[PDB]
């Protein structure tokens, strides 16, 4: 009853809070390579977190639906076995 | 919201985030060293500083997620990507062998 | 066989993993950080559901159907070729002795089996015919 | 089905997914120059080919390699249903010895 509230809230959190947090810090640090670094790796971490959780939540949904779907096709295969 | 539900989300959030943190560190390590003076120790210290800061954020999510209304029925045994991926592999093998028979 | 698993692995790793990670590789090649950050947006969101596990499973199933039909035809066009006699067309004693020790012997069974042997390389055919005729004469001589 | 995979990989190319004018306008608010964009786009075509040619090689070898194992697998069972006439003569010789 709350699956795409949960995933949407997580995805919303990353682009709304995480991504700008490192992005603004990454933008600010042009004077300091070592701090601009920490913020660039944080920005890459938050971008990869963004894309990774987006298609990982897509993956939990897709794996669930495709598992049910493959179960049904397996029923079909068993029916063929019985006929033979 | 059930403590089991809150935890199961926390396990997904924390475990996935660290898997992003270690993966990005090793993926980008080639452009990491020239400006950390090539010190893997400093990289580890840099990891620790961001780990606690990420934990500070993650704990911020926890103490804000705990009051977020959720049910209790969803199982923690299925709320993990790797387990359902292994299930995908298992059913795939079942499918193939049944077809050939 | 389990060729469905083979094609599934091929599409998921050799193709889907390759090009999905090639999105990130094109990202790294273009950088111009925001270039790649956008590159991962519009082509990928035009790519959505064309690389889903559902779509991968569907296309792999289609490929499996194609290959199964093709190998079925390939088997069908070799069912008929036999440069030999087939099994079940020769008496029990012969189909036993030819492949293993019969575990028992009976001369009467042997003669009423060898009397059934049909007419037919050319040297094998010649020795077959001569040996069979000699054997028929042998059992006739017995009976007499 | 080599052509199926060839179509899928050709469809999956980024250059296939974005035209130049398309490629321009998502990047128009961002990049500086059309010709500089074209450099990446002609790079995008001059690049997106060599994977395609590489992708052709692996799908081609993939589809023929499985055909080889299927064929020999199918051929093997036929050997269990036919009897070598030479072995039949090998048996008939000893049968004649018994009768003798």
């Amino acid at each position: 009853t709350t699956i795409d509230v949960l995933s949407s809230l997580f995805i919303n959190l990353f682009e709304n809070d995480l991504i700008p947090q490192a992005l603004k810090d990454f933008n600010k640090s042009d004077d300091d390579q070592f701090r601009k670094l920490l913020y660039k790796l944080d920005l890459r971490l938050f971008q990869t977190i963004s894309d990774q959780m987006t298609r990982d939540l897509k993956d939990i949904l897709d794996i669930n639906v495709s598992n049910n779907e493959l179960c049904y096709q397996l029923k079909q295969v068993l029916a063929r076995k019985e006929d033979l | 919201p059930s403590k089991i539900m809150i935890g199961s989300i926390l396990r997904l959030l924390e475990t996935n985030t660290v898997s992003a943190l270690d993966s990005v560190f090793e993926k980008y390590e080639k452009e990491m060293n020239q400006m950390t003076h090539g010190d893997n120790n400093e990289v580890k210290r840099i990891y620790s500083k961001k780990e606690r800061l990420l934990e500070i954020i993650l704990t911020k999510i926890k103490k804000k997620l705990r009051q977020a209304k959720f049910p209790s029925r969803i199982s923690e045994r299925d709320l993990d990507i790797e387990y359902i991926y292994s299930k995908r592999q298992f059913i795939q093998n079942r499918y193939s062998q049944e077809l050939q028979n | 066989t389990d060729t469905y698993n083979s094609i599934s692995n091929f599409i998921e790793n050799e193709l889907t993993a390759l090009l999905s990670s090639d999105d990130y590789l094109m990202d790294d090649l273009a950088g111009p950080n925001e270039v790649c950050r956008l590159l991962k947006a519009q082509v990928i969101e035009k790519r959505k559901d064309a690389m889903s596990r559902g779509k991968q499973d569907l296309l792999s199933k289609e490929i499996y159907d194609n290959e199964s039909e093709l190998r079925a035809s390939q088997s069908q066009q070799i069912m008929e070729l036999v440069g030999d006699i087939p099994k079940y067309s020769l008496g029990s004693e012969l189909r036993n002795r030819v492949e293993g020790e019969p575990q028992s012997t009976s001369i009467e069974r042997l003669i009423e089996d060898v009397l059934k042997l049909p007419q037919m390389d050319l040297k094998v055919l010649s020795e077959y015919s001569n040996l069979r005729k000699d054997l028929i004469l042998k059992c006739q001589a017995l009976q007499i | 089905s080599e052509q199926l995979l060839h179509n899928y990989v050709s469809d999956s190319l980024l250059t296939t997914l974005i035209s130049f004018q398309e490629f321009k306008q998502q990047l128009q608010s961002y990049t500086s120059d059309e010709q500089q964009l074209q450099h990446w786009y002609e790079l995008l075509q001059a690049r997106d080919a060599r994977v395609t040619s590489e992708l052709e090689a692996r799908i081609k070898q993939f589809f023929i390699t499985l055909r080889s194992r299927l064929l020999r697998f199918l051929e093997s069972e036929q050997l269990s249903h036919s009897l070598s006439l030479e072995t039949l003569i090998d048996a008939l010789y000893k049968i004649n010895d018994l009768l003798q």
